[PDB]
């Protein structure tokens, strides 16, 4: 199942929330 | 990397801050 | 967690479900 | 909530009593 | 079920970029 | 200026719970 | 175009059924 | 255009990351 | 079907492009 | 509050977490 | 308005999936 | 770039080209 792939459309979304569109 | 690791467990966010440039 | 991540999706449905607020 | 609508699927009925 | 659906999610947003101004479902 | 692309984006996304 | 109808003003989730 | 709406939606989802429920 | 060629392994542009309309 | 704050200029992390509830 | 900043995290997912 | 795919729609070659 692509779990791993699912996540990382998330995490792509936090780390431009937390490090900010210039990082 | 990252996936492996914080898809694993949820990472805190200070954990992803570690991967800032 | 794929918990976490359907925790995203469900806040998701509940702003467009409920309105806002 | 995220319990529930996570475990079993939720809908939107079920939902709208959040609301 | 759950997996099922927060997948199909995903593959509409994807269907959403590479499908343009085609679309992909009415 | 991509505002109707974006909007779009959300809007495939409602239809997708709608249509379940 | 339910794209130039429901990014002018909010559709309903209802609205948004009758595509389905 | 519905822009009130589109930033709601993001924010509920920054809010579920930082606050979860 | 979409689901099971792409929720069971991961879709290429291209496998996914045969869903367009 | 913390539509207008948000929805007019970018909200960190930091930020939206004073809304927490 | 935040447009540029919303816009952006729609890219970022846009980028994640070709890339 | 945000500048050139905010203020106008980028496909996915374009998108592509952001990658290295
Ligand atoms: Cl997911
Ligand atoms: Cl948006
Ligand atoms: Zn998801
Ligand atoms: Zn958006």
């Amino acid at each position: 199942f692509v779990n791993q792939h699912l996540c990382g459309s998330h995490l792509v979304e936090a780390l431009y929330l937390v490090c900010g569109e210039r990082g | 990397g990252i996936v492996e690791q914080c898809c694993t467990s949820i990472c805190s966010l200070y954990q992803l801050e570690n991967y800032c440039n």
